[PDB]
DNA sequence: GGCCGTACGCT
DNA sequence: GAGCGTAC
DNA sequence: GGCCGTACGCTT
DNA sequence: GAGCGTAC
């Protein structure tokens, strides 16, 4: 489950998305209570651009981020019930805590587009050392990457949707292919 | 904190994680035919002296030292690699050898990593042998604290020996095990002529090679593999058909097809009986021991067709299979489709190069070795001016220069003399030094004798690997049936 | 063949029992340690895991911990270390944690794969002098290492952290204590060996929890100091203060020992939903890692909150007991001591183990010495030392010569013919002089404090005096009335 | 869970309770699939002698073994619904191993006395060492002591039910005193 | 100690 | 009486 | 990565 | 298909 913001205004809570159960315990003992609201996540989630709604419908991690954001899903998504101002991604500075980053944008770029543009969505900057977030100590966690004063935040920005209409589908889609050939042509070895 | 594009964030964040997964996780190398994990744990292995001669280590400690040192991923990624690496259903030539609970093809895991012991196999030496000779390029790790191989020397084909699965991203592959004696054979055929056919070299390596053993039907499929890098094979199980008395017979199933959980395949049959989508199957039974081997039995209804039976069984279960060739392997530490040849090309040139750089090491080490004993010679035969010196200086500094220019020693040649030990000014000493000069005199004009010829080098090859075919080489253990 | 339910069931039974007692359950009166924490120290050791040395990975440390010590489930001993790392839990912590550690919110640890560790500086001083010959090794369970018995445990840890262990047939525990006052009365003790408890009470006044809070009364601790069985009564620190508007709250600082807050919490807000305590409108923990541990009872206006107050005392665990019942091994045996008979055990110890000390160091400077002395012979006389081994074929025969010809012992005369000719240099030849002047006066002072029972103890009493000065802090728990 | 035999004749069959899940992996390899079932244990059982019987009856492990001897328990016993004429204790050869013991022969000398008697109870031997079950091969587990070849079972018998009595009650009792005594009269350090 | 989620490509 | 801490 | 069983004794 | 085998 998540473990919420004392505060009740929507205005000044934030809520960080974080990788692995070891990496949320220790943030949760480090965060600021008040305005940090904490929802690991355990691992890789579901690649919604290759899932029928069904399958995403029923996904424990993607439901989870449903009812915290409470702000319905395609449609019936209405930024006025939205719990937080700021939405954070919270990973490792590894490839695997990259992999899961784009896992979190296909979902919000599917499904609650809206809210990107809103800009209520970041990537924090955890300490780009050889350790991951789930060996770091709860200081270590609160000073460097959630402390509002001595943080620093990449604000998502989208600004052409035909571009990312073709990117989501091309690395995130069913089709290998052109996955395939986006790696044989940007790759350098 | 400035801001981000969710298109440049997509394209780098999702083409670090791919790179990542192609080069460094998912595909084998084509020269010593080991992913990461599998290259970290076996020379974790070695840097722990877990050699067949010494006594098992509790799995805990192998993975914990893998873990911490070279790996740092998740404990059950490595243990269970090492588990694979450990099972005769597996791995064609094993490299590792287990103590405790390590499985079944029955799909049962091996149990955890606390009751388990293990160390290396003696074919896994070889995949280690000479790695200490400069042979290959060391890189750092991952926290900057210690150094790992960027490849072995790998003194047999292990990529077709053992094969690979792996699942990257945007491509994977899959590459079946092969007979080591065949497998030497075709890399013998291959030196001796740069130009022969896939056709030519079939005639050594008759097709992949089953741990499960079973059969395979028809070479075409084998053909096609081997000519292009993919293409379907045919796996069959060994099934046999007799009398139980009474005038009625059973199916004997004995070889199941490789990388098919024997427990799975089993219920699948009982489905299709419940389900009543086959008939004339009255009993199915397990009978498999670890003294019978496997033996699944099918007791058929009397007077029914058996063979029958079986074709059916073959359509409809995983009785028979297909093996999905698609051989993709790291070569120049990019991902390229290759086919049999150029398999074996780029394995025989790695072993040019391990044999060249061997070599090319040992003449260093003799030709400084040497340079030492000359030294020590003039020491021995200058010995009481020798010792005056040392006496007469205050410092090593001083002793040193003196040494050099009285009798003309090297930097390295005066160190040698100061750090002799009393004890090799006896008579006996002295005469071995003579001996140890000589015999490296001779190794010295061997070895530069084989860097000075192209072929007498890769006759060296040729003869190391024959070394191995003897040693290791076994009996093929998949039929392939026309 | 056939056997008796009732011989094997006794038979069983007794070999569990006995086990769990002496080598499982129940802390040695020397060091204050079970087995798993022995190990677990010991394995830190061997491992080199020091406090200057940079943290491991804990899963390395419990795999070479269970591989070469302590046979038994990977979460037996990774839990255990964690507690040593906890300073809610000991308090003098042992183990250096890096990484999630847990709270008192009884909140686990990370997984070991994510947590790493190395030893404090205070034990450093429990395994200071485990290579002098100060303490039996034995051989571990595959025979395949050796282990401490016991570990030389420069202060007296069994008091100072505390123990509890639930054993078969028994159980202890042990509170923790303030290490000052504990230093303090065992040089009292060292001066004094018929010393009262009541007159070692001037110097250990009662326990000292981690988590210190209040003792009500000195009567429990008395019972317990001098039977070694007793009750103390642990209150929390609670203050009323306004929160404004004539409001007023409760204010909780400090916690009983061994109570889980999280719980304790639970348990008001369940007392106060289901109507069975008067005057409550809110509960916050408002503790941080910055502010101390602060939990918040506001009480609705013109209640009472000092009665509030006194049933949250009767009601939650924010008053609780510690039963103490002071059972450690003695002599490999259970035993039920009282403080002076803690204090006694742990000062003979400390004796045995700088008189070992002493008398290891002794023997290897005699050893040292007389090499020095078969090389201040070589080097006087070296033409005729290069003669005697130049004109021996083998090094057997130059051992030989050099033994008859210079009446040398036979590890002299090896000592030699192992000295490389650098040693003959100037400078080289005078460290060996400087070395054997310097080793001389040092075997006098050995020998010494040898010689005096006296001045091996004024030694022990320094050796604490120095660690309390560097180690010892002030009380936590305040001992009211 | 019980991996059960091929043969439903109690006569010619055997069960075997094993301490702990590596080794009823092991166990369920090495052994004779025709005649050898095997019933793993998780840990320390229920201590019957100080438990309600409402806990006793409703508790996992306890229940389980109802199930697989089939025969009912107290008042209930029917000697005769047995499914094995061997019922093969196999623990560890250490402290541990000998404590899952005295737990088990507690709840049999209480539920299915009947079933000693009859001599249907045995007690194996594995090789006596470091080793643990679980850390043997599955060949090594059948060649010393699953294999009725080269196995050195100990049948259970009860000469005294009065004495017996008062055993299980000192040893297993709830009263702490009587066992505390027996150990101070009988421990050798 | 086991039981369980996900990505990724291929057939 | 309840949850402390080493075990399987 | 977490979830969960059990034995064992206890404050005169 | 779902499961081959390294990852979280
Ligand atoms: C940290 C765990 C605690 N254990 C638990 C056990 C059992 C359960 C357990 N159980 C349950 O709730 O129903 C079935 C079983 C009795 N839930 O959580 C448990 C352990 F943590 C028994 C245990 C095991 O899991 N496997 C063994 O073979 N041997 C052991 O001693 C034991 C294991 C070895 O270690
Ligand atoms: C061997 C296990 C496999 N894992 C499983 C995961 C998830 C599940 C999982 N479930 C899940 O994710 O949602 C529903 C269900 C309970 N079931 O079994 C699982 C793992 F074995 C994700 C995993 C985890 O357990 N926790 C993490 O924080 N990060 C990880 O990578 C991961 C862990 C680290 O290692
Ligand atoms: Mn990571
Ligand atoms: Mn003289
Ligand atoms: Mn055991
Ligand atoms: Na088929």
């Amino acid at each position: 489950k998540l473990a919420d913001c004392s505060s009740k205004s929507p205005e000044e809570c934030e809520i960080f998305l974080v990788e692995g159960d070891s990496a949320g315990g220790s943030t949760k003992s480090g965060r600021d209570s008040r305005t940090q609201a904490i929802l690991p996540l355990r691992g890789k989630i579901l690649n919604v651009e290759k899932a029928r709604l069904d399958r995403i419908l029923n996904n424990n991690e993607i439901r989870q981020m449903i009812t915290a954001f409470g702000t319905g899903i395609g449609g019936d998504f209405d930024l006025a019930k939205a719990r937080y101002h700021k939405i954070v991604i919270m990973t490792d500075a590894d490839v695997d805590g990259a992999h899961i980053r784009t896992l979190l944008l296909t979902f919000f770029y599917r499904f609650m587009r809206p809210l990107i543009e809103a800009g209520y969505v970041y990537i924090a900057q955890p300490p780009t050392g050889y350790k991951g977030l789930g060996e770091m100590n709860a200081d270590q966690l609160w000073e460097t990457t959630m402390n509002p004063e001595h943080r620093a935040l990449l604000q998502v920005k989208l600004e052409d949707a035909i571009e990312a209409d073709q990117t989501f589908e091309m690395l995130m889609g069913d089709v290998v292919e052109n996955r395939r050939q986006f790696i044989e042509d940007n790759a350098v070895y | 904190i400035n801001e981000r594009n969710i298109t440049s964030e997509m394209r780098e964040s999702f083409l670090d994680y791919a790179m990542s997964v192609i080069v460094a996780r998912a595909l084998p190398d084509v020269r010593d035919g080991l992913k990461p994990v599998h290259r970290r744990i076996l020379y974790g292995l070695n840097e722990q002296g877990m050699t067949p001669d010494k006594s098992y280590k509790k799995s805990a400690r192998i993975v914990g030292d893998v873990m911490g040192k070279y790996h740092p991923h998740g404990d059950s990624s490595i243990y269970e690699a090492m588990v694979r690496m450990a099972q005769d259903f597996s791995y064609r030539y094993p490299l590792v050898d287990g103590q405790g609970n390590f499985g079944s093809m029955d799909g049962d895991g091996a149990a955890a990593m606390r009751y388990t012991e293990a160390r290396m196999t003696k074919i896994t030496l070889e995949l280690l042998r000479d790695i200490n000779k400069d042979t290959i390029d060391f890189i750092d790790n991952y926290d900057g604290n210690e150094r790992e191989p960027s490849v072995l020397p790998a003194r047999f084909p292990n990529l077709l020996a053992n094969g690979a699965s792996g699942i990257a991203v945007g491509m994977a592959t899959n590459i079946p095990p092969h007979n080591l004696t065949e497998l030497i054979n075709g890399v013998l055929s291959l030196s001796k002529n740069p130009d022969i056919s896939i056709a030519e070299l079939m005639e050594d390596i008759e097709g992949p090679d089953f741990p499960t053993a079973g059969l395979i039907l028809g070479k075409s499929g084998i053909r096609r593999a081997y000519e292009t890098g993919r293409g379907s094979i045919q796996m069959r199980s060994r099934a046999v058909i007799e009398e139980r008395g009474g005038g009625r017979q059973r199916i004997v199933v004995t070889e199941i097809p490789f990388q098919v959980n024997k427990a799975r395949m089993i219920e699948k049959i009982a489905e299709l009986v419940r389900d009543k989508k086959i008939d004339g199957i009255t009993d199915l039974r397990d009978e498999t021991s670890l003294r019978t081997g496997v033996r699944v039995v099918i007791d058929v209804r009397k007077d029914a067709n058996a063979s029958v039976i079986l074709n059916n069984l073959y359509k409809q279960t995983p009785l028979q299979t297909s093996f999905g060739v698609n051989m993709i392997a790291l070569v120049n530490g990019r991902p390229k489709l290759i086919n049999l040849k150029e398999a074996l090309v780029h394995y025989l040139e790695h072993q040019k190069t391990v044999v060249r750089r061997r070599t090319q090491y040992n003449l260093r080490k003799a030709k400084d070795r040497a340079h030492i004993l000359e030294g020590l010679r003039i020491a021995l035969d200058h010995i009481d001016e020798i010792i005056s010196t040392i006496r007469e200086s205050d410092t090593d500094k001083v002793a040193m220069e003196s040494l050099q220019q009285r009798f003309k020693l090297s930097e390295k040649q005066a160190q040698a003399i100061l750090d002799m030990r009393l004890r090799r000014l006896t008579g006996l000493e002295r005469d071995k030094i003579e001996a140890e000069y000589n015999e490296l005199l001779n190794y010295i004009s061997e070895l530069e004798t084989i860097l000075a010829d192209e072929e007498v080098l890769l006759q060296l090859v040729r003869d190391e690997l024959t070394e191995i075919r003897d040693r290791f080489g076994d009996d093929r253990r998949t039929e392939i049936q026309l």
